């Protein structure tokens, strides 16, 4: 069937799901930076701004 | 930027008096310098005992002194230490020795005229370039 | 009579595979470029040779042949008379002009063919007897051929010996070594360091010798397969064709193109340092020989001197225990020569001579090969790569090794070429796979 | 039985061998396997090796501080040079292990078996009916091997001089080539690098012309490798469009519409190049380096004018002067 | 309308087609090739590195080149109107104009000709993976000579059109950003060994396999340049290969894809390797190896090694080869082993 | 197999085209010779002649060390009797 690098072409024309896994993506952004976040408040250290 | 006749005023004895070489002997000294010296002295230094070269200065220091057409000449003629308490024309050439360096045997007054300028002249053009090794390449 | 339907035009010499008569033409023009190089080459040398200076420091690859042989050279390779090397060189030149004529006749007046205008020239290559005979003819003519060089040494002249009891000089070899014990032993010698096979021969009286054997066993080859054919397994074990037997001699000038290669890179004796120049591990010889006398002068005692790694600057020991040069020179403790000889005792190096005994010819020996070494540029730039212009040399040792190599090289390519050609061509498809019959699809599928 | 050993000889010549042990591979099959084992243990477990003959060892095995990157096989001493080292030539292993001898069993047995390797690439094909040639393409890459494991190491006197078998070893041996011999500057080296480069543009080329102008038959969802069946009669492109499409690249007599003319090309043009590069590592084995124009250009006094070649000169003294720190104790390196 | 005319004129097919691609094209690569062969002959790089760089000086075809603009220019782009040449074309030439002049038109060049590819496919109805693959090149020809140069102190950093030129650019990226030892540049040369076999091992494979259709030996004109029957047997190849590598093709389309894979590839991967290389982001080092050599003295690997080459080519080149910065190195300080 | 254009094979042998070009080719050739031979190319790219390279004394180099007042720079250089 599809070569494993075509798979997401099962969206080409398909709005909803196209609307449904860019959704997602934005999900996996916005949770990134989020979450990058407070890994950065658990290890900065503002004892010296100098 | 030239080779004037200015730079071509090299000391021709110990007492000051001087000589000028002209581009013919300039060139003819280059030539056979490169003919019977280059081998061991290219570059104004000496492969076979890097402790001497032929830095003007070091030959002023020599002993005779040998910074000066007349001083180079005669150890063309007859070679000795720095010192020159010992003659080593038996493992340098020299007139006295062509039977054992061939290359010395055509060699006339007149070569080792042009030969000994040339010494005097490069140091002049090159600088510290012509004393120096690898370091200044 | 050939053209484009025999083969292509950039394979036209391959149109001449059946036509004995032209094909001689070729053999007897080329010969011919052979003899006029190396006469008119001869010449050009000659026309630049400078008597009272090197012979290595002139780009002279032909003169030092001659030299060798004895001729125009005496004391330690000095040049007396430069006549013979005149001669050997116009005689050639006019030798080329005959052999010129009858190349250019045989291929485009003379017959085409030969095995008419006489069956006795005329060859099949499948003739198995007609091949082995012409093949015995030459085999002979090689012969006599090896024989002429050992005329020349022990009739003629001599040869010129570096290693002259009195010092290098044309010395006539009046004692071959005929012990097939000795001769035939060198074959039976290793290739690598040390024992170095055939490239260890040290002295005239084996090179002699060698060659009395060559030039007897080679002529009784000669008769050999002038009478006889190829027994059974010769038969069935090579390929007969024209070109099969020119691929076996491909082979055999490229194996010989590399044992040339190393002869003129390592060997002293058939390649005097006083005409070429001085050997690869001479030179790095020589600086060790030539700081250890200087600092020695200076008060120095090579025997205890130690070096940064604390192995020995000047004098260290060889992994069997033999006194050696130190520092990298410790890879060419192989080396023997004229000059570093009456230096070593039945240990190596001797402390004792090499402490007062050193001779000041040596010395300057030892610096001139110092400053001579086989390193220069394509360009003839001599020394490292990162020295000044000035000095315009590049060792002669260091062209005809590289020449030679290159030429070895592509030759075993060559027979690789012109042998895989062969077996194709003998079973039927050097030309491609028989579209119906295709061999593979016969076979069972291994998958 | 037929006769032992004409069975022998028709099962090893046997072209029904899933791999085709040959003639040549009763000497190839051994021998790489004795260079390969030997390999896999010394570059992970082997230890230190005096390389430059001057007791200061180079360690390049894994287990004794190294990773893939630094971690190599260590050439044979310098002390040893061009002597054989074999195992029955030392006192004991731990010896053998310090002298680099295993070295000399790696490079021997490769070089020996890698060269049958090619006798091979022959037998097969003459065993199977098709034309030979194919074993002289690999007559390049091999002459390489030979010329950087063989060839420069007789050529310098010792096989401590020869190319480590390792990443950064290789490193090594190219900047010291370089300030040595300056490669760089050259024709054989450049003649090298232009069948390199070359070939994989050629790569290239055909590779994206070929595939670009493959006749369709595959879904517009489906792998357009599918269009083609292992056994096919005729072409799986347009050979007549891809030439159609080069030719106005360039121009028309400058683009190949013979498929067999361009395939000789295709093999001929990096073979040719390899071997001149070949060529040059075995040329300057013997000294016979690149274009030294070092202080060429002087001006009108004498001065030295400065060129891109001497600015190499520098870089190259750099590698020079600082190359086996200790094992020099002389002026001039030859050696 | 005239544009379709236009049209019309541009993709007519002639020798050398035109077509819209070619007015951006032609002018460009005309201009990058005769800005080189020009400065190569004609112009100095005596006022920008002091160095004759012309045949005109007495330079030959290796040491040549169009060297790049002083390091004060910095990332100007040097206009020949611009506040340095001010309109004058002499000191332009003095000031290394003519290498923004060789970069910046060569560049376009490369982007009209891929679009050349682009449309001259498009018209004779080919896909375009000729396209693709020529990608690879110009990421190569960006980061090295725009990228790399843009993240350094100047353009004087970039490479120089020139044969030599080009040899210190690699011999200064060994000593100064330890390029070798690059992951990336390892998966370049990879790729271009890689693609220099595939291109070798491939053409043999189809030569020495094929059928035969005529009775000459030169098989050369054997070839029916309208396509048919295979015109090399891929069943016996497979075969072959299957038996003496253990491994083979047997799928031409896929064989062929690979080809433009590797190299292409490859380039690709140098090229990321050389974008780290502005920031000066190199793969110098590996922490593990200098802690213990460090502490240890007798620890020395074939990479510790190469360092000690690397300070030698920055020490003894770093004078002439950056002369804006004025250095002075007394002998003493100089790094050198013994004797040597 | 063909276009528009006149077979360069068909060109390179009319003896109009020799006719033509033996007047032409050289032509060129004698003016890009004339081109060095007459000093102009060297101003024409500001290139040193073999004696302009240093002034007689001076070994130092004539480096250009700031973008805007560099062509002032240079001409500066040039002042020198370089
Ligand atoms: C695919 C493409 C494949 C291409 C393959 C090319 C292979 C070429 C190899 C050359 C063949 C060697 C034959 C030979 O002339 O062999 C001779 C050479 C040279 O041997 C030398 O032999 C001696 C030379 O002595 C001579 O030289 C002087 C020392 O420098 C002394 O003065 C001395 O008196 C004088 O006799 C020394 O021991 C040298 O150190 C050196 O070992 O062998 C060697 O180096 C070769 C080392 C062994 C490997 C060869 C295997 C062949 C199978
Ligand atoms: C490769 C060497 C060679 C060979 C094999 C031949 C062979 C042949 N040539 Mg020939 N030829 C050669 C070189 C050679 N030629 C050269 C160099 C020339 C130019 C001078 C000619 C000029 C030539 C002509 C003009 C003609 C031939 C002809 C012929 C054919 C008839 C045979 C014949 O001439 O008998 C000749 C008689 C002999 C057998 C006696 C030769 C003895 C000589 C004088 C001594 C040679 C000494 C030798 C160099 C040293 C070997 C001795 C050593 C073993 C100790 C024959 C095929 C003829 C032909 O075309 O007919 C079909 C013919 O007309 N040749
Ligand atoms: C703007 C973002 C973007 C988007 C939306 C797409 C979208 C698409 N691309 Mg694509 N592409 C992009 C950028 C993008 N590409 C870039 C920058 C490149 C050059 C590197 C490519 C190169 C490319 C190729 C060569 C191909 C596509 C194909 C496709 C289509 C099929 C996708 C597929 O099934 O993948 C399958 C995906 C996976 C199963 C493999 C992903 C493995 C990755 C490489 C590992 C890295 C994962 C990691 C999380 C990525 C981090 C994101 C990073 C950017 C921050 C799809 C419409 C294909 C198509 O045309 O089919 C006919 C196709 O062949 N693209
Ligand atoms: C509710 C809306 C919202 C808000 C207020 C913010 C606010 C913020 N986000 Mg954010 N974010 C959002 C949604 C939002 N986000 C979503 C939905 C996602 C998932 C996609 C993210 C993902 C995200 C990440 C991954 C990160 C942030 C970060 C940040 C902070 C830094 C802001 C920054 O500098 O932007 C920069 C803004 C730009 C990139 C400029 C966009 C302009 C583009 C280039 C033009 C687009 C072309 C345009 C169409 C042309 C037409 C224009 C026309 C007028 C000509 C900031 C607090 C950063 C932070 O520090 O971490 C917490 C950070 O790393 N956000
Ligand atoms: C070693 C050099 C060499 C030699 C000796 C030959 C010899 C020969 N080639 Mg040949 N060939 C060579 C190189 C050589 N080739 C190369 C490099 C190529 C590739 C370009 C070819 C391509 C080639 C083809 C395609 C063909 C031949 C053919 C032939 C043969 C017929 C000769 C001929 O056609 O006369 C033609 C006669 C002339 C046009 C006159 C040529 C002028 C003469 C021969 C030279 C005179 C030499 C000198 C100046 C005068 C000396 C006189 C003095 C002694 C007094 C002949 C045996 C043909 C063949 O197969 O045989 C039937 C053939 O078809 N060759
Ligand atoms: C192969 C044996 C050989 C050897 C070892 C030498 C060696 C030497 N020759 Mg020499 N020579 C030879 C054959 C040989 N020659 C031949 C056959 C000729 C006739 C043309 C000459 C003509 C000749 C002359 C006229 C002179 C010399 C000189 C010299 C000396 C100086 C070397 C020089 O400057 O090289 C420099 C040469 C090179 C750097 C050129 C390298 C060429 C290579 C081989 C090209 C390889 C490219 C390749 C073939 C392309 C094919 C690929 C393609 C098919 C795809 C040197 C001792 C000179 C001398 O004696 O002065 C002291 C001198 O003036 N030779
Ligand atoms: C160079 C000229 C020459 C040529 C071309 C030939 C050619 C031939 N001779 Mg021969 N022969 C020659 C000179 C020559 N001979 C001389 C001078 C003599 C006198 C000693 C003989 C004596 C002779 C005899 C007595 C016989 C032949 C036979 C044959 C034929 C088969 C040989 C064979 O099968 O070898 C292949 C041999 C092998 C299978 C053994 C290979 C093992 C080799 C020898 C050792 C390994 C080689 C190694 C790589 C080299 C390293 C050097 C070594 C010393 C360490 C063949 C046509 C035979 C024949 O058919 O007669 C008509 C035969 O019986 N020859
Ligand atoms: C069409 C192909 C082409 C292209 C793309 C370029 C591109 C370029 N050339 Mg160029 N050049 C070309 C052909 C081309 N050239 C030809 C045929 C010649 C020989 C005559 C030259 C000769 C040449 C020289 C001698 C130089 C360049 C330079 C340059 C570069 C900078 C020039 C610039 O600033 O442009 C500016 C861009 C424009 C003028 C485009 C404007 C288009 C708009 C739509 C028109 C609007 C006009 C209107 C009046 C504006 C109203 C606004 C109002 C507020 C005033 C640039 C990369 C310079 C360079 O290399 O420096 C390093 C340089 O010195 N070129
Ligand atoms: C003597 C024997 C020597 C042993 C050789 C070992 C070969 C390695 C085989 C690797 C697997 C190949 C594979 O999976 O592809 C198997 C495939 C063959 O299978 C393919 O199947 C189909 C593809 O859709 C097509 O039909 C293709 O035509 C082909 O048939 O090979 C390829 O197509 C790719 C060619 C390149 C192969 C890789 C070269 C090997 C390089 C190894 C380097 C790594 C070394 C690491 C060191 C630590
Ligand atoms: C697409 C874009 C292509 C642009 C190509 C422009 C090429 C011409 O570029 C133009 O060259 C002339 C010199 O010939 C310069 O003219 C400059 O030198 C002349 C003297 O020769 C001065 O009188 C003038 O004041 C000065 O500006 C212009 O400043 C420059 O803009
Ligand atoms: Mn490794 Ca060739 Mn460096 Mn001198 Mn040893
Ligand atoms: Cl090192
Ligand atoms: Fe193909």
């Amino acid at each position: 069937g599809l070569p494993w690098y075509r798979v997401h072409t099962v969206l080409i024309n398909d709005p909803g799901r196209l609307i449904a896994a860019h959704l997602m993506h934005t999900a996996l952004v916005a949770g990134w930076a989020g979450s990058m976040a407070l890994y950065e408040l658990a290890t900065f250290d503002p004892s010296d701004p100098v | 930027a030239e080779l004037t006749p200015e730079v071509l005023t090299v000391p021709l004895n110990s007492e000051g008096k001087t000589i000028t070489l002209t581009e013919k002997q300039y060139l003819e000294g280059k030539r056979l310098f490169q003919y019977a010296c280059a081998s061991c002295h290219v570059g104004g230094i000496t492969k076979t005992n890097p402790s001497l070269d032929l830095r003007t200065e070091t030959l002023a220091l020599a002993t005779p002194p040998r910074d000066n057409i007349e001083g180079l000449v005669d150890y063309m003629k007859n070679p000795t230490t720095y010192d020159g308490e010992q003659e080593i024309a038996e493992v340098h050439p020299s007139l006295r020795s062509a039977d054992i360096f061939p290359k010395m045997r055509n060699l006339t007054e007149k070569d080792l005229v042009a030969i000994a300028g040339h010494i005097l002249v490069e140091p002049k053009i090159l600088g510290d370039k012509w004393g120096g090794g690898k370091v200044y390449y | 009579d050939q053209e484009s339907s025999g083969f292509a035009w950039w394979a036209g010499n391959a149109r001449l595979i059946n036509l004995s008569g032209k094909l001689l033409g070729a053999h007897v023009a080329h010969a011919g470029l052979i003899v006029f190089w190396a006469g008119a080459m001869t010449l050009f040398e000659l026309a630049h040779f400078i008597p009272e200076k090197p012979m290595y420091e002139q780009g002279l690859i032909l003169i030092p042949h001659i030299a060798t042989l004895g001729w125009g050279v005496g004391p330690g390779g000095e040049v007396v008379d430069t006549f013979p090397f005149f001669v050997v060189g116009v005689v050639h030149l006019i030798s080329s002009a005959v052999l010129g004529f009858g190349g250019v006749y045989h291929a485009i007046r003379g017959p085409e063919t030969l095995e008419e205008y006489s069956s006795f020239f005329g060859y099949d290559w499948k003739d198995k007897n007609k091949m082995t005979t012409i093949l015995g003819f030459h085999l002979i003519v090689l012969g006599i051929g090896a024989l002429l060089l050992v005329a020349k040494a022990m009739f003629f002249g001599g040869l010129y010996d570096t290693w002259a009891p009195g010092g290098g000089d044309v010395r006539v070899i009046t004692n071959p070594t005929l012990d097939p014990r000795v001769i035939f032993g060198y074959l039976l010698k290793s290739p690598f360091g040390g024992e170095g096979w055939i490239v260890s021969v040290n002295n005239l009286e084996d090179v002699v010798g060698g060659h009395i054997w060559i030039g007897l066993i080679c002529i009784a080859g000669g008769i050999w397969h002038i009478l006889t054919t190829p027994f059974g397994w010769a038969r069935r074990a090579f390929i007969w064709s024209g070109e099969a037997y020119l691929s076996y001699s491909l082979g055999a000038l490229s194996m010989m193109g590399f044992i040339a290669t190393c002869f003129v890179w390592f060997n002293n004796t058939v390649y005097p340092s006083e005409f070429y120049g001085p050997t690869g591990p001479e030179a790095s010889q020589a600086q060790a020989m030539t700081f250890l006398i200087r600092d020695q002068k200076l008060g120095a005692n090579v025997g205890s001197a130690q070096g940064p790694t604390g192995l020995g600057k000047y004098l260290m020991r060889s992994p069997t225990g033999e006194i050696i040069f130190g520092g990298e020179t410790m890879r060419f403790w192989d080396f023997r020569g004229p000059w570093l000889e009456p230096l070593r005792g039945p240990n190596g190096l001797d402390l004792n001579k090499i402490k007062n005994d050193i001779q000041p010819w040596q010395e300057r020996r030892a610096a001139e090969y110092m400053t001579h070494a086989p390193l220069g540029s394509l360009n003839s730039v001599g020394g490292v790569a990162t020295e000044i212009n000035s000095v315009n040399f590049v060792s002669p040792r260091s062209w005809l090794a590289t020449s030679h190599f290159v030429l070895a090289f592509f030759f075993l390519v060559g027979h690789l070429w012109h042998a895989g050609r062969a077996r194709a061509a003998a079973a039927g498809f050097e030309k491609g796979i028989d579209r119906e019959s295709e061999p593979v699809l016969s076979m069972p599928s291994l998958d | 039985s037929a006769n032992l050993w004409e069975r022998f000889c028709n099962w090893v010549t046997s072209t029904d061998n899933r791999l085709y042990v040959g003639w040549f591979g009763v000497i190839m099959i051994p021998t790489l396997l004795a260079a390969t084992i030997c390999f896999v243990i010394a570059f992970i477990a082997a230890p230190p090796v005096d390389i430059d003959g001057i007791r200061e060892p180079v360690s390049g095995s894994l287990l004794y501080g190294n990773n893939i990157i630094t971690g190599a096989v260590v050439p044979s001493s310098n002390a040893i040079g061009l002597h054989f080292y074999p195992i029955w030539e030392a006192a004991s292993l731990d010896e053998w292990l310090y002298n680099g001898g295993p070295y000399q069993l790696i490079i021997f047995h490769f070089l020996l078996g890698a060269s049958c390797y090619m006798g091979r690439q022959w037998e097969l094909s003459y065993r199977l009916g098709m034309r030979p040639w194919i074993c002289v393409a690999y007559s390049a890459p091999l002459a390489s091997a030979f010329a950087v494991f063989l060839i420069y190491p007789i050529g310098q006197g010792s096989f401590s001089d020869g190319m480590p078998l390792g990443i950064s070893g290789t490193f090594n041996f190219m900047i010291v080539f370089q300030a040595e011999h300056n490669i760089l500057m050259h024709p054989f080296h450049q003649l090298g690098v232009a069948g390199v480069f070359g070939g994989a543009l050629f790569c290239a080329m055909h590779g994206s012309l070929v595939t670009s102008s493959l006749i369709r038959e595959t879904t517009e969802t489906e792998s357009a490798n599918y269009g083609y069946k292992f056994g096919q009669e005729e072409e799986t492109y347009n050979i007549v469009a891809a030439h159609g499409y080069f030719g106005r690249l360039i121009f028309q007599y400058a683009s190949f519409n013979n498929s067999r003319s361009l395939h000789f090309f295709l093999a001929a043009w990096p073979v040719v190049g390899v071997w001149f590069t070949a060529l040059g590592i075995s040329t300057m084995a013997f000294n016979l380096n690149g274009f030294n124009f070092n202080h060429s250009v002087i001006d009108a006094k004498g001065n030295v004018i400065n060129t891109w070649a001497d600015i190499i000169n520098r870089a190259n003294l750099g590698m020079e002067v600082m190359h086996e720190r200790n094992a020099h104790n002389f002026p001039l390196d030859l050696a | 309308g005239w544009f379709d005319i236009l049209d019309d004129w541009l993709k007519r097919d002639r020798f050398v087609f035109v077509g819209w691609s070619g007015i951006l094209l032609f002018p460009c690569a005309y201009l990058a090739l005769g800005g080189w062969l020009t400065g190569t002959t004609f112009v100095t790089s005596w006022y920008t590195h002091g160095l004759a760089s012309s045949y005109l000086e007495g330079c030959n075809f290796l040491t040549v080149a169009v060297s790049t603009p002083a390091n004060s220019m910095g990332h100007s782009l040097l206009l020949l109107w611009g506040p340095e040449a001010q309109g004058d074309f002499t000191r332009w030439c003095q000031l290394g104009g003519l290498w923004t002049f060789i970069a910046l038109h060569g560049a376009f060049g490369l982007i009209g000709f891929m679009l050349r590819q682009f449309e001259i496919a498009r018209l004779v109805g080919v896909r375009p993976y000729n396209a693709i693959a020529f990608s690879a090149p110009i990421a190569v020809f960006v980061s090295v000579f725009l990228i790399y140069p843009l993240g350094q102190s100047s353009w004087f950093f970039a490479p120089s059109f020139g044969v030599a030129a080009i040899f210190r650019f690699l011999l200064f990226f060994q000593g100064f950003h330890n390029w070798t030892l690059n992951p990336f540049h390892m998966m370049g040369v990879a790729g271009v060994l890689g693609g220099a076999l595939l291109c070798a091992i491939h053409g043999a494979t189809v030569e020495n396999t094929l059928f035969q259709d005529g009775e000459g030996a030169s098989t050369f004109r054997a070839f029916n340049p309208t396509q048919a029957e295979e015109t090399y047997s891929m069943v016996t190849a497979n075969r072959f290969w299957s038996q003496i590598f253990g491994i083979a093709f047997s799928n031409k389309r896929w064989l062929h894809f690979f080809m433009l894979f590797v190299p292409v590839t490859g380039l690709w991967m140098s090229a990321i390797g050389v974008v780290g290389l502005a920031l000066n982001l190199r793969s110098y080092d590996f922490i593990s190896q200098e802690i213990r050599a460090a502490e240890d003295p007798e620890f020395e690997t074939f990479y510790t090694k190469n360092l000690l080459l690397n300070e030698g080519i920055r020490a003894w080149m770093a004078p002439q080869d950056q002369p804006h910065e004025n250095f002075v190195f007394p002998e003493e300080v100089l790094p050198r082993g013994n004797a040597l | 197999g063909t276009t528009g254009e006149r077979p360069f094979s068909d060109i390179i042998t009319s003896v109009r085209y020799w006719v033509i070009h033996s007047i032409t080719i050289p032509a060129l050739f004698i003016a890009g010779w004339l081109f060095v031979s007459t000093g102009l190319a060297y101003d024409v790219f500001g290139t040193p002649r073999p004696d302009s390279y240093y002034a007689q004394e001076q070994r130092s180099i004539p480096l250009v060390t700031d973008r805007f007042e560099a062509k002032q720079q240079v001409e500066t250089f040039l002042e020198q009797l370089k």
